């Protein structure tokens, strides 16, 4: 029975297990001329080949450490399995999963940072007793804490400060009546510590320094407070918290010009034996892109502080920064506590995996499974969690070809923290017919040709197993009406030779399928995300859709109250199109039209209580119905800060419930325990 | 395209320095042409490093530099009890050094004055000069337009404003060809911004050596503003001029502004006076959005075009999330005074943290060709990461997206290569806008010769097909019987200023596609697969044809006669020239492919003459301007003549138009129908089929119509169908025109419903009651005029069961009741209508509405409690209708139907 194996993979045992996992090749030399030596298993058993001539290989997702997830964090891993001895095939993926899992009472890096210009004299006599007030909260969501201090103000150079008379130079704080202190670009004061009463015997020694313009260098104290990861005193397995308060704008790469101070920041730290940041006024400010990446490598989590003044700029910002988080900061700064405790728990609710040295060949495809059973697909993240839950991944890998390298790797990790999956990448591209090979056999040709697997390689011009025909007659085409080895090559003793192309090789049994000829969507092969295949656009692993045009996107899908296009529309290419009528928004969350709380969402008493109704052969009668069932009993509170509704059932009985909105959207439901 | 990397000569100058960081071309003392290179922190008179400017002849050897000497030694005096003195002292002299046609204007931004109140004090600030040296010798006359004295606290104004301190005058400047000079001073107004203009004739006039206070009656100031958007906005970090929006006389500014509006940066089109004209927004937040800012004529309009840099641009890629690899806009100039809308098109770089867009500089028709190009540099580009300087030439459209030509750093890891760059002048006289770049790290500036260009032009002639009936020639040395045919080679190469010593090597294969014993087609004498012909295009722009005699080989030889004969051509330089440095720099087209075949299945008759038929027909003729149509033309394709070689079907689409896939009478597909007409030439990127076609063969092609977002397309669209094959007499059947007419008609639906629809009782003023009507085209068509229509039982009346409140129509439309709504605020079912009682019409007129737009009107009512109470046992059912329609469409005849429709809303009562 032809297939793929048959009129594709004609040449040699490579091929036939290089093009699907299911081909076997035979490699018994007795085997008569014309029986397709790639099939099916039970079709080569059929035809008595020999056993250890018999090809079966198969891919496998092998776990060589699969360590329990620990229950507290005091290694204890969060990702298994931990190492992964993958072995892959070409053009052949494989699936395995991945059990991700915030363990409780993991240690916490904080690095308070700053700023020291002259408008923040109150904050800093508000924030002289921060960090017994970190730690007071802190204790409560981990065992093990460490915090740090910081300062900055600008480059200490003209014209960002005061510097006349020449004895302002030293006090650029002299026309006012006052006295400040003077220059300074960053100054590390504290390194981690876990006595936590050193913060705040560090920050009262302090005091205030004085500018020209308004925009401060904090930059540059964020990048070296980063990257001299040996003075800070980072831990390797904990989490880094870096808080960067402020109340200003901030000045950023470029803005260093107007003093002369030209060189790039070159991303080490040069921090030397007086905590001074020493290249202060002969370095420029840091860019945005060296600024995530070292945030990235270091495991760092940055927390913003603005003042309201400013919020809408940083909240414009830690978007361009993932792992970030902005916050009002009042002026006299009394919330910032409060906001640095959010903070952490908005940190740790969102778990997203990202994917570094992985190969161009391979292509990833999540698959999220988060908390119940969604399987979520096109997904690689999840919200809403708690400390202490597990969450799942489907994570299939895709290998374009063969590649040279036998062994490769690449790492699979969660946001800022340490332990993380290494993936042991093996490509078997080898045979068992490929060792026994028989070079100048005398049956090839008298002995100027190599026999191996089968097959006497005659010369150009010649073919079979003695090279017995050279010009010549037989059937080259499996229709009389089709060309000729399809246009492509030569009837030669009744087998095609492929013609010689530039670009590359011609296959198949009649060479009737190509390599280099398939449609784009912009430009690009397959989309530049696909894979060429006789014709058609086959994805990659983490490509979706027919022509291959986006991929597992989702943040523009995401919606506040906690799913995909809200309830109603599908996310297609990350982007939610609105299905019902009059339904508008960013995730079309808005609907006018559609009914509320009290009407629609009334399957809580339907499905999860007395199951009964629709959705109940699919996975959504819990999807929608996962808000917090309140056992109460019809208190006196119809209607105080919300509307509340009244039904009759099919029996003619009323419940009464009542639950819009407290803060933003709460999922508390308020329903009665017995109805009358 | 050409800028030779291979001998960028030095102009090293003082080790320390910083020696570039700013350049021009600038005249000398008789005519001729020298470099004036800035030159910050450089002899220092008592060793602090001040910064000479430094004035670079040009020589190919690459020595140091003779300086332009200025009174670098403090200027001091007192008029009665101010003391003040200009420190000169830690400025960087040449941070900009713009010229003049006989005056060197170089600046040293960084200047410093000290406006002490006798005795309390306002500071050195760097008031920034411009050390306006007239080369030829002559007055050697400097003037800081801000050198204005003041009392300090005077002139703080207790604003703090209203005083312009810290201009920091030199940061940039373009010398006005009118002979004006403008000094663009970022810091005029507490770093707000500032743009200082003078007379640069009397300028010179109105000096005074040894005054440190005085003003020119002809300065002229931005003024300070209050908008909390340029608060340290940097403006002025750079300028240009250009006749942008229509100020000719009163020519117009480009000041910069890459810090505004909380970072996300402008560049705003001012006049003489410092009026707006218009702004240009930044895209990215914190992305330098006007960093260096160029104008120029990239389109070759007439029209400048303004280019913005964003050095600290970061992209989003499926691989990586956050890449610092800058970007560069272009925004081309609309006729008129039409608002700059968005970019016309975005450059990107791809080397991390290459700070691509950290210098734009105009080079002008760098390669000849009638379209500007510019240069984009970047100083951590490169695969090392040492720096990289990339080159886009601009087209009608704008700029390619890929970098026609790319340096790398040849100096050393942290030079900063291509940090300043200038173009727009010869430097040699060989006819081409040369380049000179600075690396300030290196101490160096590498300057780079563009080199005269050759414009590539390949075209093979073969002839229309093969008959081997025909053997008039015979193979050299022996008797193969050989169709022979003859073929011919033409190539031509123009330019300005070419060697006139330049030779190419045209080389010619014959059986391409066909390996050694697979060949058909072979040289007569040689017997070779090809041969290298030499051609001389020293000084010659016209092309050289040459004819090879070429030959069919025997029958018996090879075997496969049906597939096709597939030939390729190239044309390539000779090799380099001792030295590097190649003569020319080539581009254009380099490889084309054509193709033959033998005469075949023509039929007994050897008079191959085709007779292709085709049938046409049109689905889905009306034409929604921008919708979701599915539109699968079928056309029929049958030879009733006989064979034709090559013929494919070549149709022309709109802009909007995009191929999604199809079948056709394919058996041979159903996702690929290709399409002719692509762009320039290729007017057979199409599928084929005249491979070829055999005679009584009919093939019918189905392809999917997407019609895009077209609001350009006009009253109506033509596409034209013609079969085109490689015949010479008939090669094409009869031309196939479908005019498919766009007359467009919008479907608007009309929906209404109340809230709520049922009201129960519960165990002063009752709960509100809103009733939605949404008016949505979702028609893509565009309608002008649109008629709403309420009709309401009653006149509003409070003797009716419900009291309109209120009526509040968003979305920008506007209705008029008559009478007019809610005269008092207070606060066997009878069929009422519209008809019967008395009516009040509500009537809602919209002139012009967008594709996609909706509209929202809310109603505002309350209920009636001794109206409610009335009947308790009787049901009552409230019924309203809506109407609306359209008046006309904006087309000549679309004679379907006017767009109208109707909604219902229903409210009932329940008894508890
Ligand atoms: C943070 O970014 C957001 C989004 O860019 C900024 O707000 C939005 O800015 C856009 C661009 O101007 C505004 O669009 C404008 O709408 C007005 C009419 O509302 C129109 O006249 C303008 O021509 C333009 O189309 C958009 O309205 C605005 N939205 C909000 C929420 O303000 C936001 O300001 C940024 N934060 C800051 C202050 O830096
Ligand atoms: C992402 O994950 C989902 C879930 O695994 C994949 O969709 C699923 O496709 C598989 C088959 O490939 C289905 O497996 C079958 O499920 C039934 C029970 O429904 C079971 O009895 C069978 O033994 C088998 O396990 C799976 O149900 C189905 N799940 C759903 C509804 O999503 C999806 O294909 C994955 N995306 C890719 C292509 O990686
Ligand atoms: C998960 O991996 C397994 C094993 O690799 C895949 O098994 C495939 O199963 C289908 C259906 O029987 C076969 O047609 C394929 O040939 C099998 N492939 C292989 C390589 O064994 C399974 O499809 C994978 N699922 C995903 C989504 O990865
Ligand atoms: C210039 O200064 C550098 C750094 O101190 C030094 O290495 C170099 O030798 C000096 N001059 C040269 C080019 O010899
Ligand atoms: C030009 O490129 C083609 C391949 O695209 C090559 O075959 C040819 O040899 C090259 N130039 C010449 C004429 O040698
Ligand atoms: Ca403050
Ligand atoms: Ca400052
Ligand atoms: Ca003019
Ligand atoms: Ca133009
Ligand atoms: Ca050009
Ligand atoms: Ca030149
Ligand atoms: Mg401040």
């Amino acid at each position: 029975g032809p297939n793929i194996c048959t009129t594709r993979g004609v040449s040699s045992c490579q091929q036939c297990l290089a093009v699907s996992p299911m081909c076997a090749w035979c490699s018994d030399e007795a085997l008569p001329l014309g029986s397709p030596r790639c099939d099916l298993k039970e079709n080569l058993l059929k035809d008595n080949c020999a056993p250890e001539s018999i090809e079966f290989p198969v891919s496998e997702a092998r776990v060589l450490e699969d360590r329990p997830l620990s229950d507290k964090g005091s290694q204890v891993t969060q990702v298994s399995p931990q190492r992964i001895a993958l072995r892959l095939r070409p053009d052949d993926s494989k699936n395995f999963s991945i059990q991700v899992r915030q363990v409780e009472d993991y240690p916490v890096d904080i690095y308070y940072l700053m700023d020291l210009s002259y408008s923040m004299k109150d904050d800093l006599w508000s924030i002289q007793n921060l960090g017994t007030k970190l730690a007071t909260q802190m204790r409560k969501l981990t065992s093990n804490l460490r915090i740090g201090f910081g300062a900055f103000v600008d480059k200490p150079v003209s014209p960002y400060m005061y510097i006349s008379p020449p004895e302002a130079l030293e006090n650029p704080c002299y026309d006012m009546k006052t006295t400040c202190l003077p220059m300074f670009g960053y100054k590390h004061v504290l390194t981690l510590t876990d006595q936590v009463t050193r913060f705040n015997e560090e920050v009262k020694k302090q005091s205030v320094s004085r500018n020209r313009d308004a925009p401060e260098g904090g930059f540059d104290a964020i990048m070296q407070a980063t990257v001299c990861d040996e003075k800070i005193g980072w831990r390797n397995d904990a989490s880094h918290l870096l808080v960067f308060t402020t109340d200003a704008k901030t000045h950023i790469a470029l803005d260093g010009r107007l003093a002369g101070i030209v060189q790039p920041n070159d991303g080490q730290c040069h921090v030397g034996s007086d905590n001074h940041y020493s290249a202060s006024t002969t370095m420029d400010y840091p860019s945005l892109g060296l600024m995530t990446e070292k945030l990235s490598q270091k495991n760092i989590n940055l927390i913003f502080a603005v003042t309201e003044n400013v919020v809408n700029l940083y909240q414009n910002y830690s978007e361009l920064i993932p792992g970030t988080t902005v916050g009002v900061l009042s002026m006299d700064s009394s919330n910032v506590l409060q906001l640095i405790v959010d903070a952490y728990g908005k940190i740790r609710s969102k778990v997203e995996l990202e994917v570094r040295d992985l190969p161009e060949e391979l292509s990833l495809s999540f698959n999220a499974t988060c908390l119940n059973n969604e399987v979520i697909p096109g997904l690689k993240s999840c919200m809403g969690l708690k400390i202490g839950d597990t969450v799942s991944f489907s994570i299939e890998a895709k290998v374009r070809g063969c590649p040279q390298e036998k062994e490769k790797s690449f790492t699979i990790k969660p946001v800022g923290f340490k332990d993380s999956l290494i993936v042991q990448v093996t490509f078997d591209c080898d045979c068992a017919c490929q060792a026994q090979a028989e070079p100048n056999s005398h049956r090839c040709n008298n002995g100027n040709g190599t026999f191996e697997c089968g097959v006497c390689r005659c010369g150009p011009g010649w073919l079979g197993s003695q090279c017995e025909c050279s010009e010549e007659q037989d059937e080259c085409s499996p229709r009389e009406g089709q060309p000729v080895c399809s246009q492509r090559g030569e009837c030669l003793c009744g087998q095609c030779v492929c013609h010689s192309s530039d670009f590359g090789k011609i296959t198949g049994k009649y060479c009737e399928c190509d390599d280099f000829s398939c449609v784009r969507y912009k430009g690009e092969m397959c989309s530049g995300h696909g894979q060429c295949s006789c014709g058609d656009c086959l994805c990659d692993s983490d490509w979706t859709g027919y022509y291959c045009n986006c991929t597992t996107r989702t943040d523009t899908c995401m919606s506040s109250n906690g799913l995909l296009c809200s309830g109603r529309g599908k996310c297609e290419c990350g982007s939610c199109v609105c299905i019902q009528p009059g339904s508008y928004g960013d995730t079309c969350e808005k609907c006018p039209t559609c009914p509320d709380a009290c009407t629609f969402k009334k399957e809580c008493v339907e499905c999860k209580k007395f199951d009964r109704g629709a959705l109940h052969d699919e996975n959504t009668c819990n999807r929608y119905c996962r808000d917090e069932i309140e056992s109460v009993k019809e208190l006196k509170d119809t209607g105080k800060d919300a509307v509340n509704c009244t039904y009759k059932n099919e029996d003619d009985c009323v419940v009464r419930f009542q639950y819009y909105e407290d803060s933003s959207g709460k999922s508390i439901l308020y329903v009665v325990e017995e109805p009358e | 395209l050409n800028l030779d990397p291979v001998q960028l000569t030095f102009y090293a100058g003082p080790n320390g320095s910083q020696f570039g960081f700013s350049l021009d071309f600038h005249k000398d003392s008789h005519g001729r042409v020298a470099i004036v290179v800035g030159a910050p922190r450089t002899l220092g008179p008592s060793q602090e490093e001040t910064g000479g400017v430094f004035l670079c002849p040009w020589r190919a050897e690459g020595g140091q530099c003779p300086s332009l000497l200025f009174d670098l030694r403090d200027e001091t005096r007192n008029v009665g009890s101010q003391t003040l003195q200009t420190f000169k002292a830690r400025q960087g002299l040449g941070a900009s050094v713009v010229s003049w046609s006989d005056v060197i204007v170089a600046c040293a931004p960084w200047q410093h004055w000290n406006v002490l109140e006798k005795t309390e004090e306002a500071e050195k600030t760097p008031v920034g000069s411009c050390f306006l040296a007239q080369p030829e010798s002559g007055r050697r006359a400097e003037y800081s337009p801000c050198r204005g004295n003041t009392l300090s606290r005077i002139y703080v104004e207790n604003d703090f404003s209203w005083d312009k301190r810290y201009c920091e005058a030199g940061f940039s400047s373009v010398v006005t060809q009118a002979g004006e000079l403008v000094l663009g001073a970022p810091g005029g107004y507490y770093f707000l911004g500032l743009l200082a203009q003078a007379p640069v004739a009397d300028i010179f006039s109105s000096y005074r050596p040894g005054i440190l206070l005085w003003h020119v009656s002809s300065q002229s100031l931005s003024f300070d503003s209050s908008n909390p958007e340029y608060f340290d906005g940097y403006w002025g970090y750079s300028v240009a001029v250009g006749e942008f929006d229509g100020d000719l006389n009163t020519t117009e500014y480009v000041v910069g502004a890459p810090t505004w509006s909380w970072t996300l940066g402008a560049v705003e089109i001012l006049d003489s006076y410092y009026q707006r004209l218009h702004r240009l927004r930044g895209e990215q937040m914190a992305s330098y959005f006007g960093h260096s800012v160029a104008v120029t004529d990239v389109n070759g309009d007439g029209r400048h075009d303004l280019l913005v840099g964003a050095p600290l641009y970061m992209e989003s890629r499926a691989d990586r999330k956050l890449a610092e690899v800058g970007r560069v806009y272009l925004f081309l100039q609309p006729r008129g005074p039409h608002a700059l809308g968005a970019p016309s098109l975005l450059l990107t770089g791809t080397q991390l943290y290459g700070r691509f867009g950290s210098a734009i500089a105009p080079l002008g028709d760098l390669d000849r060709d009638g379209y500007n190009d510019i240069a984009v540099a970047a100083p951590y580009g490169g695969p090392s990461g040492r720096g990289q300087v990339l080159v886009f030439l601009g087209q009608s459209e704008g700029l390619r997206s890929r970098p026609s030509q790319v340096l790398d750093s040849p100096f050393p890891t942290g030079s900063a290569f291509g940090f300043s760059l200038r173009g727009a002048v010869d430097i040699d006289d060989n006819g081409y806008p040369d380049l000179i770049v600075g690396a300030y790290g290196a101490n160096q500036v590498a300057v780079y010769r563009a080199q005269p260009v050759v414009k590539a032009s390949v075209q093979l002639l073969v002839q229309d097909s093969l008959n081997p009936a025909v053997k008039s020639c015979v193979l050299p040395q022996t008797k193969t019987p050989v169709s022979c045919f003859n073929i011919q080679m033409c190539v031509g190469a123009t330019g300005h200023n070419i060697p006139q010593k330049l030779s190419l090597n045209a080389e010619l294969q014959l059986d391409r596609q066909k390996p050694r014993q697979g060949r058909r087609v072979l040289l007569l004498g040689s017997q070779q697969a090809g041969t290298t012909l030499n051609l001389d295009l020293g000084g010659k722009h016209s092309p050289i044809c040459h004819t090879t005699m070429a030959f069919l080989r025997d029958e018996a030889d090879f075997r496969d006669k049906l597939s096709p004969i597939v030939l390729s051509l190239n044309v390539s330089l000779p090799p380099t020239e001792a030295g590097m440095a190649p003569a020319v720099v080539l581009h254009g087209d380099t490889h084309v492919q054509e193709q033959t075949r033998i005469v075949l299945d023509c039929g007994e008759d050897d008079v191959c003459v085709p007779q292709l038929q085709l049938t046409a027909s049109v689905t889905g003729s009306p034409l929604l301007v921008g919708a979701d149509n599915v539109l699968e033309l079928q056309m029929d394709a049958a030879n009733e003549g006989e064979g034709a070689y090559e013929a494919e079907l070549a149709v022309h689409l709109p802009q909007g138009a995009h191929y999604m896939r199809a079948l056709s009478n394919v058996e041979g597909f159903e996702r690929l129908i290709c399409n002719q007409k692509k762009e320039n030439e290729t007017r057979v990127v199409l599928c084929e089929l005249g491979n070829p076609m055999k005679k009584n063969a009919q093939i019918g092609i189905a392809m999917l119509v997407s019609v895009g977002n077209l609001e350009e397309a006009g009253e109506s669209v033509s596409f034209q169908l013609q079969i085109r094959s490689k015949n010479s007499q008939n090669p094409n059947s009869k031309i196939v025109l479908l005019d498919v007419p766009v007359r467009a008609e919008a479907q608007v639906e009309l929906r209404g419903n109340s809230f709520p629809a049922s009201l129960v009782v519960a165990a002063s003023w009752g709960p509100k009651v809103e009733h939605t009507y949404e008016l949505h085209n979702n028609g893509p068509g565009t309608v002008n005029g649109l008629h709403l229509s309420i009709h309401l039982p009653g006149q509003s009346q409070p003797s009716d069961l419900l009291y309109i409140l209120d009526i509040q129509p968003q979305g920008g439309l506007q209705c008029f009741p008559q009478p007019p709504v809610n005269p008092l605020k207070v606060d066997d079912p009878v069929l009422v209508s519209c008809d019967s009682a008395p009516c009040t019409v509500v009537q809602c007129d919209l002139q012009e509405m967008a594709r996609g737009q909706r509209a929202m009107v809310t109603v505002l009512a309350f209920l009636w409690l001794p109206s409610l109470y009335q009947r308790p046992l009787d049901q009552f059912v409230l019924q309203s209708h809506a109407w609306f329609n359209v008046s006309s469409l904006p087309y000549a005849v679309p004679p379907l139907s006017l767009p109208r429709g109707e909604a219902q809303v229903w409210t009932q009562l329940l008894r508890a």
